[PDB]
């Protein structure tokens, strides 16, 4: 049983974009927990 | 010190009944001494013959642990009380539930009957007790005022008529007709789960992991301590002959003298074959009506029956 | 009373079996 | 008779009502007769 | 078992040449063996 | 503050108490009885029964 | 004395755990069907 | 006549439980 | 009506019987106790008016 | 020189019955025609295996009556009524070319 | 198969989430599923799996078992502490060095 | 003040279990003066329960004993409740009282966990109490199989050659069999999509495949892990094993290959009977029609007795032993294939979160497990019949017999066992005794298992489906012959191998 009032299911392009973004947060977490002074995220991402 | 205590013989294990499928949590004896009744955490109420220990019958109505049973002296009724918040009235001539007392708000931890009138007292985990009219299933009084589970309740005909020991570690003696607390005894340090009344001595005892205490009616005055049994105490049960059995929750059960407070025997039974050793523990004790046999209901699903030892004397068992 | 926070055998007849079979 | 995209839970399960719907439309002058036992009469909307 | 020469001569040579073993010979609060053996059937049951 | 709501289960039912009669086991006969010897008797009788059993 | 897993007795028996003088009943199924009242009525 | 033939109750049987006698009996 | 409650016998041995007239439910109701085992909660009705 | 009397075994009756039971149980997510396709498959698989042991087993014949009419009743319950005159036999036994459901029957025998 | 990048993304994911939430870790990985994740961690990326050289008693025990219980590598391996693929390759390797 | 009905039964059991705990010790056997960490003893209690359910040995390193005993006691209370509820509902489901559809699934999950706890214990007990089969029984079994095969003049099955001619036929059959699973092409899943991909690419390039296969068969002896689950047939459950598609393909091929070669070399004698020549209704016909054609079979004049005994081998797939089975396979195939099969039965078996390692029995969800079961059953046919009668039934290797035929009438009537059929592990035997054979059999039976009290008549089980005019009649001589025959057949089978 689903529910009423819901959108669809995210399409593979949006799923891909957010897989990417989640991966990036995973990276920020690990470089946080490993405290890196040798890092940069440049103005192009 | 004190006079010298009476010498009582010892008690020896002589039977071990096994038929339950979960902890056995309450036990009681017929008036006329033909059968006893056990209520267990497998949700059944079994009825055993007291001579042979054969199981005559098993009733299944409850939805969870039966946490107390009792049988009416005046009417052909058994009253059961459970953790499903329900209190039932089994009629023993059809073997059928005929009456049910609704209104508690959490498990009903124990239940007792008035010997003269037809009323019922039940104590529960919502930190209240209730007085039901047996016959019209109505709550005549809601004894409130404790501040935690009301572990146990006893009623008597003399005054005060209702004694409840609780888990906020205090005892209260209640006026029934008024329906409110006369006396508040705050002498125990840990939760009070067992209290008992002497059959012929206007006195009562109250046990806790600290120590048993003896007290005097009707205003609840200290009399003496009783110490030595340092374990969570699930049951106290007193003979006619000043024997006082205190059965604990780590298995051990000590026997005392009601009067002088002298612990003369210490029993440590062994668990039924396939049990862990941490599944030793005693939940109910009961003297039979001849006060010759002592039944116990155990946390390893057994009923251990002890008898009086007939071949011992003060020179076999010196008194200290 | 402090509480921490929650978060092979081989018989020797295998040998006598295997070598009885090789023989 | 009547010879990708990704779907939510309740699309990947729960029956398909359309073949039931058309079995009822076809057999419908029987499933909807007038001589019944108990049944309270009602007019379709418009 | 007198079934055949293979079995007779087998058990002869086995009870002859076969001698005791080494690796699996060696290899066959509280501690916690109770809790272990209780929430795991893959152990020998201690009850104390 | 006594409400007028009500219940199917609180209708009057079982309005007489069956009192325990003379033959079943009235508190009178319990006043009388000798229990220890009666129990000794029945226990011996059962032991004899399960002796004849085996 | 190789003990096929079907037997495999752990758990010392009753007589050995309690002793030679204490009796030991084991009452699963009961006598006395449900319809036979405990307290009988009179007539 | 329920002559030991038929159902006790034709209630949960999926039939009306109606009974008759084998007309081609001889 | 719905039935009230819900192996081997010797009197039912088919070698020992004589069926000259076959029993029927009319007989089993006319004589409840002669023609029926365990006849329970039964009224014995008869009339030679 | 001899005769063999055949019957369907008890455990084979019980296995047929459990198979119908899981048809009915996993049908709140099927359409009428798939409930009847599974009934048809199970009933052919029983009849074509046993074939004359079924004629001689008086307990099957009852099993098949009750099971067939439980399947029909689940289709009624799928619509929203069990009136016996809204659903004559014609709607269940009509072949699937004429739009019916296409049941195959063995419960219209005399037992 | 598996590439340095993915192996390290795995390492990071696991070390964060914990070692039983395989479905989300799978979700982090593009074209990798929880079966493969779990296998990879429990055979090659678990740090209690040791990639060193064999003690002589390890080896003599190895050959003793592979004679006791022939071809049962999953059963043998834990009795000496390497994964069964390691045990298998090293047993053939001793057999062939003595070939 | 609402009742506890049917949907709050589990929720309520836990309200009250964890209330009782909090009363019980964490406030009546403290002396952790500070603030008694009851919120954390309750967390132990819930992890002790998860570990019981997953069969993990739960031990928290330093934790006072009273607390450990309290936790262990209450987890055992919850486990007794959980298990008795599983018993109760399984009876209800088996006879038919629920149609509720969450109880069916809760109960399949409960009994799967209980089965896997029992099973991991049974494998541990193997590795501890040692091979249950002695070194005398194992040697008798091995030597007897050698004598069989040598008198048959079998010709062992060789490794699938390099330029073998039939391999694309055998692989085409494999893959057709595998696609039959996904006949419908439903929503299947990731893993079934991937398996279908593998089948199609190995359908396109049939030699990359066969190269891969023969490589696996040559080098691999450590395989992935297989998953398990149960199929609920409402009266019992059936295990269903899920193997990885690569190895599924290598086994499908090995299955086809072994069966083709075994039947060409005539490995399986004709009484091993799910055979390809007839369906089961035809076997029943041929058995009736074989009995009726035995020689003077219906005569009782001189006091003969026919006995038809039929039983089951009672746990073969589960006390197969992987070391003895490796050697007994080596007598038959190439030591490479024997080793692949025997090492493929020893995998890690995995359900939701419980894992264990198979070491004792057989995974019946492999694709050559038909072959392994029927070969082992051949060895046990030999222990039941003996080599002499089994060779009279199978006839001389230059001129085999057909299902239930013999060569002459002398040989057929030279023994009590006249017919024998063994369906996969079901055993149907037909004996024909003379008066004195029967009398001596019953003598030696009674000598050992004396029945002075006429209680043999009680255990006997007949078919309460025919009328008593047609059932079996238990006279003393009859039930005693029945029991003697069974006692004599059940003595040929060691108890560490199989029983009856
Ligand atoms: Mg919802």
């Amino acid at each position: 049983g689903g529910k009423t009032g819901s959108g669809g299911v995210a399409s593979s392009s949006e799923s891909n974009r957010d897989r990417r973004e989640r991966l990036r947060q995973l990276a920020l977490e690990t470089i946080d927990i490993n405290k890196d002074p040798y890092f940069m995220k440049n103005h192009l991402g | 010190t004190m006079p010298k205590p009476q010498w009582h013989p010892p008690w020896k294990l002589y039977r071990v009944i096994s038929g339950h499928l979960g902890w056995v949590r309450c036990i009681a004896v017929e008036p006329g001494n033909q059968w006893f009744v056990t209520g267990s955490a497998d949700r059944t109420i079994k009825i055993w013959d007291l001579a042979s220990g054969k199981l005559k019958l098993s009733l299944t109505g409850h939805i969870s642990t039966v946490r107390g049973v009792i049988v009416s002296t005046r009417s052909p009724y058994l009253f059961s009380c459970g953790e499903d918040k329900q209190v039932k009235c089994w009629d023993l001539e059809y073997n059928k539930v005929i009456r049910h007392y609704h209104g508690h708000l959490s498990a009903v931890y124990g239940l007792d009957l008035h010997p003269t009138i037809d009323v019922l007292v039940t104590c529960s985990r919502d930190s209240t007790a209730r007085i039901w009219d047996v016959r019209t299933k109505a709550s005549v009084h809601t004894l409130s005022g404790h501040t935690n589970a009301v572990a146990t309740v006893r009623c008597q005909a003399a005054e005060p008529q209702i004694i409840t020991g609780s888990h906020d570690t205090t005892i209260r003696l209640w006026d029934l007709v008024a329906g409110k607390t006369r006396v508040t005894l705050t002498n125990h340090k840990k939760s009070v789960r067992a209290v008992v009344l002497h059959p012929r001595h206007y006195t009562f005892a109250s046990g806790s992991p600290d120590n048993i205490k003896q007290w005097k009616f009707p205003d609840g005055s200290f009399i003496q301590n009783l110490s030595g049994h340092n374990a969570i105490i699930n049951t106290l049960t007193v003979n006619s002959d000043g024997v006082l059995v205190s059965g604990a929750d780590n298995g051990t059960m000590h026997l005392w003298d009601w009067r002088t407070g002298y612990n003369f025997q210490r029993v440590h039974a062994a668990v039924q074959p396939g049990s862990l050793d941490s599944e030793s523990g005693i939940f109910a004790c009961a003297f039979d009506q001849s006060e010759s046999r002592l039944l116990t209901a155990e946390a390893d699903k057994t009923i251990k029956v002890y008898r009086e030892d007939d071949t011992a004397t003060e020179e076999t068992h010196p008194v200290s | 009373w402090k509480i921490p926070p929650c978060i092979v055998h081989i018989n020797e007849n295998f040998a006598k079996l295997a070598e009885a079979l090789y023989i | 008779w009547e010879k990708w995209k990704k779907l939510t839970n309740a699309q990947r399960s729960g029956l398909n009502q359309i073949p039931n719907r058309r079995f009822t439309l076809w057999w419908s002058p029987t499933i909807n007769r007038a001589n019944v036992y108990v049944g309270f009469q009602v007019q379709l909307d418009l | 078992k007198n079934t055949n020469a293979e079995t007779r001569e087998t058990l002869q040579e086995l009870y002859k040449e076969f001698k005791g073993d080494e690796i699996l010979a060696a290899t066959m609060y509280s501690t916690g063996k109770v809790s272990a053996s209780f929430t795991s059937t893959a152990m020998v049951p201690e009850t104390t | 503050q006594l409400s007028k709501q009500y219940s199917s289960r609180d209708l009057p039912s079982h309005t007489k108490i069956k009192y325990r009669q003379t033959t079943q086991d009235a508190p009178e006969e319990v006043r009388n009885r000798d229990f220890r010897r009666e129990l000794e008797e029945r226990e011996r009788a059962a032991a004899r029964e399960k002796n004849r059993d085996r | 004395e190789v003990v096929l897993h079907e037997d495999k007795k752990y758990y010392p028996t009753a007589e050995e755990v309690y002793g030679p003088e204490v009796e030991t009943i084991v009452q699963e199924e009961d006598t006395q069907p449900l319809t036979e009242p405990i307290i009988k009525p009179v007539k | 006549m329920y002559n030991g033939i038929g159902l006790p109750t034709p209630r949960g049987s999926g039939t009306n439980g109606y009974v008759q006698r084998n007309l081609s009996l001889v | 009506f719905e039935p009230l409650v819900r192996d081997w016998n010797e009197f039912n041995d088919i070698n020992k019987i004589i069926i000259r007239q076959p029993i029927r439910t009319e007989y089993k109701i006319a004589f409840p106790y002669l023609y029926n085992n365990l006849p329970h909660h039964v009224h014995l009705t008869w009339y030679h008016t | 020189t001899a005769q063999c009397f055949l019957r369907v075994d008890d455990e084979s009756m019980q296995r047929f019955h459990n198979r119908v039971r899981q048809i009915l149980m996993a049908s709140g997510s099927t359409t009428f025609t798939k409930i009847v396709n599974k009934w048809n498959t199970a009933l052919i698989g029983l009849m074509t295996y046993f074939r004359e042991a079924v004629v001689n087993t008086q307990e099957l014949l009852d099993l098949l009556v009750k099971c067939e009419n439980k399947i029909q009743t689940r289709i009624k319950i799928g619509l929203n009524s069990k009136m016996p005159s809204r659903f004559p036999p014609v709607v269940f036994y009509t072949p699937k070319e004429l739009g019916g459901l296409g049941m195959l029957s063995m419960g219209h025998v005399l037992i | 198969v598996w590439r340095n990048t993915e192996d390290e993304i795995l390492k990071a994911a696991v070390m964060k989430y914990g070692k039983n939430q395989w479905s989300r870790i799978a979700s982090l990985l593009h074209r990798k599923s929880a079966k493969q994740c779990k296998a990879r961690w429990y055979e090659w990326l678990d740090p209690s799996i040791k990639k060193t050289e064999w003690s002589r008693e390890e080896e003599e025990k190895l050959l003793h078992l592979a004679k006791l219980m022939p071809t049962q590598w999953r059963t043998i391996a834990p009795i000496i502490g390497r994964t069964a693929a390691q045990c298998l390759e090293h047993y053939e390797f001793l057999l062939d060095k003595a070939a | 003040a609402k009742t506890v009905t049917k949907q709050r039964v589990e929720s309520h059991f836990d309200l009250e279990l964890r209330a009782a705990v909090m009363h019980d010790i964490l406030d009546m056997m403290p002396e952790g003066i500070k603030q008694n960490k009851a919120r954390t003893i309750l967390q132990h209690l819930s992890e002790a329960w998860r570990c019981w359910k997953a069969n993990i040995p739960w031990k928290v390193p330093g934790l006072p004993t009273p607390i450990e005993n309290m936790i262990l006691r209450y987890v055992k209370a919850k486990a007794d409740w959980w298990t008795n509820t599983a018993h109760y509902n399984r009876e209800r489901i088996r006879r038919g009282a629920t149609v509720d559809k969450t109880v069916c699934k809760k109960n399949l999950g409960r009994l799967t966990r209980l089965y896997l706890k029992a099973e991991q214990e049974r494998q541990h007990n193997y590795l501890k109490d040692g091979p249950y089969i002695t070194a005398e029984e194992a040697v008798a079994v091995y030597t007897t199989t050698v004598h069989w095969l040598e008198s048959r003049r079998f010709s062992p099955i060789p490794f699938p050659p390099l330029s073998y001619k039939h391999d694309t036929k055998l692989l085409i059959l494999a893959l057709e069999r595998l696609k039959e699973a996904y006949s419908v092409k439903s929503r299947l899943n990731q893993s079934q999509r991937e398996e279908l991909g593998l089948i199609e690419q190995a359908y396109d390039n049939p030699h990359e495949a066969l190269s891969r296969i023969k490589r696996h068969l040559l080098t691999q002896r450590a395989f992935k892990e297989v998953g398990i689950e149960f199929m609920d047939l409402y009266s019992h459950l059936v295990p269903v094993y899920d193997v990885e598609p690569l190895e599924k393909i290598t086994d499908a091929y090995l299955d086809q290959y072994l069966w083709y070669e075994a039947d060409k070399r005539r490995l399986f004698p004709p009484w091993i009977k799910p055979a390809d020549t007839e369906p089961p209704p035809l076997l029943v016909y041929k058995w009736c029609q074989g009995i009726n054609n035995l020689q003077d079979v219906w005569e009782t004049s001189e006091g003969e007795c026919n006995v038809m005994l039929e039983s089951r081998f009672e746990k073969m797939y589960e006390k197969i032993d992987l070391t003895l089975l490796n050697r007994l396979l080596r007598l038959i195939v190439d030591h490479n294939i024997a080793d692949y099969m025997t090492a493929k039965n020893n995998v890690v078996i995995n359900y939701k979160d419980m894992n264990h390692t198979n070491s004792y029995g057989i995974i019946r969800g492999l694709q050559f497990a038909s072959f392994i079961v029927q070969y082992y059953g051949l060895v046990m046919d030999l222990l039941v019949l003996g080599l002499h009668r089994a060779s009279e039934m199978a006839g001389p290797p230059q001129m085999p017999n057909d299902f239930l035929s013999f060569q002459d009438i002398a040989t057929e009537a030279a023994h009590p066992i006249r017919l024998f059929c063994r369906y996969i592990d079901r055993i149907h035997i037909f004996f024909r005794f003379t008066a004195d054979e029967a009398r001596d059999l019953i003598q030696r039976y009674l000598t050992e298992h004396p029945d002075p009290n006429n209680e043999n008549i009680v255990g006997y089980n007949n078919k309460k489906c025919w009328p008593r005019d047609a059932r079996m009649r238990l006279m003393k001589h009859d039930v005693n012959l029945g029991r003697a025959v069974f006692w004599d057949i059940k003595n040929r089978l060691p108890r560490s191998v199989t029983t009856v």
